[PDB]
C-alpha cells in the first residue's frame, strides 16, 4: 500500500506524494501481476492431470512397495511420508506490506500429487494421453524395459530382485 | 486494524452485483457475512457444491454468478475416477480419435523508440 | 469444428492480446505521466521559463527534468523486463515449430495433449497459432492378460504387442489398437523355460511352417 | 509432462542413467522428482566383429 | 478394402526349399 509505506498517516504527505503522479498505480499493477503469475505458475504445474484418479484397495504391484510414495490415511493430512519429511525440512498487514495466500491449497497439491501417483502406478503412461487403460505394473515395467532397448525377459526372469532393489532405492 | 478491499463482480455484461473481501481482515472488528483464510466476503453466500473456479479468491475459494446471486464455493480439482486395478486383467483400445487442439504463442512485441 | 471454437470463444487469443494491450498501456502512462508536476510549481516548460527568471526557474527545470528521466528509465526496465519475456516466449515458439511443424515428436506433451500425429502453423499479428492433430485412444474394453505363454515346456514372449484373451481363447495385439491375432511362432519368442516366469500360462503356439511341412 | 506422463529418450533431462518412469512429490514451493532410472554393471570385455 | 492396391508376386521362401 503506497500511502501506508511512504506516508503512513500524514495526510500533507499524501498531499505531496499525490503530485507525483502515476507511479504507485504501475507499482500495484506489477505486484498483482507477479501475484497473478506465480498462481499461473502453480496451476500449470500441479494442475496437468485432468481428473482425480483414485488407487485400488489392495496396495500390491507384484513386489513393488509405494508406501513411501502413496498418501497416507494414518495423519491429518493425506500426504506420503516421504512428501512429510520434505515439508518439515522446509522452514516457511505490516505497514503496507501484505502477503496473498495461494489459491490451491496444500492439500489441494497433496490431492493433485496423489491423483498423478495413482495414474502413474494404475494407467501406465496412458493417462496421459486419453483414456486411463488399467494396466498390470509388471507389464508397465517391460513396456519400459522395452522402451530403453531391453527386451522384457530381462524383467520377468528377475521381478523379485527388481523389486527388492527398487525398494532399497526409495529407502 | 488494515487491509485492502477487492470487489468481487461478475461483469457490468452481467449484473451490477457485487461482494467485497476484505483481505487479511477478521470481520469481528469489521447480506451474507463469510470468513476465508484470504480475509472476510460480504455479500456472497457459501455454496456446498463444488465448481470450476470462475473467480479466484483465495485459499481454495471461487465465487461465480449462480443464475441470480453471487456464490462462494471450495473449487473443484475434478471428477473421481477410480481406475479398476488388476495384476491379470488390462484395458485395450479398440477405437481411436484425431483431434486437433489450438495452441497460441506471442513471438514479438511493438517496436518502440524514444 | 477449429473455426467454430475460434468464433465461440472470443477470449481464446487474449494470450495474445495481452502483449499488445501491455504495450499500448505502457505507452499511455508514459505519456500520461508528463502532466505530473514532480513537486514542481507547473507541469509546462514553456510557462516555467516565461514566468521566472534563469537563475530561480533552473532548479524547477532541474526537478522536472530528474523526474522525467527517472520515469523514462522505470519505462525502459519494463520494457527490458517485457522483451526479456517475449524472447523466452519466441525461443518456446520456434522450439515448437521446429519440433511439431518440420517433423514429429516422441515429446509426449509438447505438441498437444495425447499423442502427437502432425501440426500445421498459422500466421498471426504478433504470434503463431498452432493446429496440433494429435491421437486419442477411445472406446475401451476389458481384457485378460499374462506376460508369457507356457508352451512344449518353454516360455514364449510377444515380439509386439500383448496376450489378450476373452475367456478360452488367447491373442496377440497391438497395445494402441485391438487387432487379436492368433499365437504363432513368428509374433512370439522362446527365452528359457516356463517355470520361472510368474502368472504364466499355458496355450498352444501354432507352429506356421509344420502344417505345411507335414 | 516429459517424465512422468511418458517416458524421454532424453538422456539427461529425467535423471542419470536409462529412464524408466518418475514419481512427483509436493512441497510447500516447488515440486520433487524421484527419477527411476536403469543403471548396468559388470562391464564384461568381449570379443566382437 | 484398401485403396490404390496393386498386384504382384509375393514369394514365400518356404516353398523353394520344398522342406
Ligand atoms: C471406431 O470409431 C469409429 C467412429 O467413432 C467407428 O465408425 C462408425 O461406425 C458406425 C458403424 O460402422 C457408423 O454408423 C458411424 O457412422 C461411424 N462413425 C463415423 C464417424 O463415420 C468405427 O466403427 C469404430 N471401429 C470399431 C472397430 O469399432
Ligand atoms: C513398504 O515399506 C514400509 C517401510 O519399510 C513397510 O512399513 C511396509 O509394510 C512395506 N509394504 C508392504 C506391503 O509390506
Ligand atoms: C458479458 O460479456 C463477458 C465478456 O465476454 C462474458 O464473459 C459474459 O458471459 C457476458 N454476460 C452476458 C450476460 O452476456
Ligand atoms: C477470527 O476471530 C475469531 C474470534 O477470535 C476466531 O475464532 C477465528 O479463528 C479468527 N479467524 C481468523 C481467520 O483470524
Ligand atoms: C453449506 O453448509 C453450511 C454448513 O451446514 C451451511 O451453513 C450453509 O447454509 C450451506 N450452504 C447452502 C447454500 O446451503
Ligand atoms: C472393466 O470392468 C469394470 C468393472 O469391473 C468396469 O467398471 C469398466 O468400465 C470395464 N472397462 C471398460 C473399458 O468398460
Ligand atoms: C473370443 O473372440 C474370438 C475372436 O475370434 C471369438 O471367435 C470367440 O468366440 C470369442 N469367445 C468368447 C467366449 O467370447
Ligand atoms: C494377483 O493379486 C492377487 C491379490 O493380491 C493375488 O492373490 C495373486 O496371487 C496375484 N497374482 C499373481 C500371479 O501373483
Ligand atoms: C576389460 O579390459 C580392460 C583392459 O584390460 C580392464 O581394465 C577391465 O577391467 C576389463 N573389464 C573388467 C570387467 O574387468
Ligand atoms: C489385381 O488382381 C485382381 C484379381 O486378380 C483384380 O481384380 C484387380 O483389378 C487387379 N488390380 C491391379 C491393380 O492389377
Amino acid at each position: 500500500d503506497c500511502t501506508m509505506y511512504i506516508c503512513g498517516d500524514s495526510t500533507e504527505c499524501s498531499n505531496l506524494l499525490l503530485q507525483y503522479g502515476s507511479f504507485c498505480t504501475q507499482l500495484k499493477r506489477a505486484l498483482t501481476g507477479i501475484a497473478v503469475e506465480q498462481d499461473k505458475n502453480t496451476q500449470e504445474v500441479f494442475a496437468q492431470v485432468k481428473q482425480i484418479y483414485k488407487t485400488p484397495p489392495i496396495k500390491y504391484f507384484g513386489g513393488f512397495n509405494f508406501s513411501q510414495i502413496l498418501p497416507d490415511p494414518s495423519k491429518p493430512s493425506k500426504r506420503s511420508p516421504i512428501e512429510d519429511l520434505l515439508f518439515n525440512k522446509v522452514t516457511l498487514k505490516f505497514n503496507g506490506l501484505t502477503v496473498l495466500p495461494p489459491l490451491l491449497t496444500d492439500e489441494m497439491i497433496a490431492q493433485y500429487t496423489s491423483a498423478l501417483l495413482a495414474g502413474t502406478i494404475t494407467s501406465g503412461w496412458t493417462f496421459g494421453a486419453g483414456p486411463a487403460l488399467q494396466i498390470p505394473f509388471p507389464m508397465q515395467m517391460a513396456y519400459r524395459f522395452n522402451g530403453i532397448g531391453v527386451t522384457q525377459n530381462v524383467l520377468y526372469e528377475n521381478q523379485k530382485l527388481i523389486a527388492n532393489q527398487f525398494n532399497s532405492a526409495i529407502g | 486494524s488494515f487491509g485492502g478491499v477487492s470487489v468481487i463482480t461478475p461483469g457490468t455484461n452481467t449484473s451490477n452485483q457485487v461482494a467485497v473481501l476484505y483481505q487479511g481482515v477478521n470481520c469481528t472488528e469489521v447480506s451474507n457475512v463469510f470468513q476465508t483464510r484470504a480475509g472476510c466476503l460480504i455479500g456472497a453466500e457459501y455454496v456446498n457444491n463444488s465448481y470450476e473456479c470462475d473467480i479466484p479468491i483465495g485459499a481454495g475459494i471461487c465465487a461465480s454468478y449462480q443464475t441470480q446471486s453471487i456464490i462462494a464455493y471450495t473449487m473443484s480439482l475434478g471428477a473421481e475416477n477410480s481406475v479398476a486395478y488388476s495384476n491379470n486383467s488390462i484395458a485395450i483400445p479398440t477405437n481411436f480419435t484425431i483431434s486437433v487442439t489450438t495452441e497460441i504463442l506471442p513471438v514479438s512485441m511493438t517496436k518502440t523508440s524514444v | 469444428k477449429i473455426q467454430d471454437s475460434l468464433s465461440s470463444t472470443p477470449s481464446a487469443l487474449g494470450k495474445l492480446q495481452d502483449v499488445v494491450n501491455h504495450n499500448a498501456q505502457a505507452l499511455n502512462t508514459l505519456v500520461k505521466q508528463l502532466s505530473s508536476k514532480f513537486g514542481a510549481i507547473s507541469s509546462v516548460l514553456n510557462d516555467i521559463l516565461s514566468r521566472l527568471d534563469p537563475p530561480e526557474a533552473e532548479v524547477q527545470i532541474d526537478r522536472l527534468i530528474t523526474g522525467r528521466l527517472q520515469s523514462l528509465q522505470t519505462y525502459v526496465t519494463q520494457q527490458l523486463i517485457r522483451a526479456a519475456e517475449i524472447r523466452a516466449s519466441a525461443n518456446l515458439a520456434a522450439t515448437k515449430m521446429s519440433e511439431c511443424v518440420l517433423g514429429q515428436s516422441k515429446r509426449v506433451d509438447f505438441c498437444g495433449k495425447g499423442y502427437h500425429l502432425m501440426s500445421f502453423p498459422q500466421s498471426a499479428p504478433h504470434g503463431v497459432v498452432f493446429l496440433h492433430v494429435t491421437y486419442v485412444p477411445a472406446q475401451e474394453k476389458n481384457f485378460t492378460t499374462a506376460p508369457a505363454i507356457c508352451h512344449d515346456g518353454k516360455a514364449h514372449f510377444p515380439r509386439e504387442g500383448v496376450f489378450v484373451s476373452n475367456g478360452t481363447h488367447w491373442f496377440v495385439t497391438q497395445r494402441n489398437f485391438y487387432e487379436p491375432q492368433i499365437i504363432t511362432t513368428d509374433n512370439t519368442f522362446v527365452s528359457g523355460n516356463c517355470d520361472v516366469v510368474i502368472g504364466i500360462v499355458n496355450n498352444t503356439v501354432y507352429d506356421p511352417l509344420q502344417p505345411e511341412l507335414d
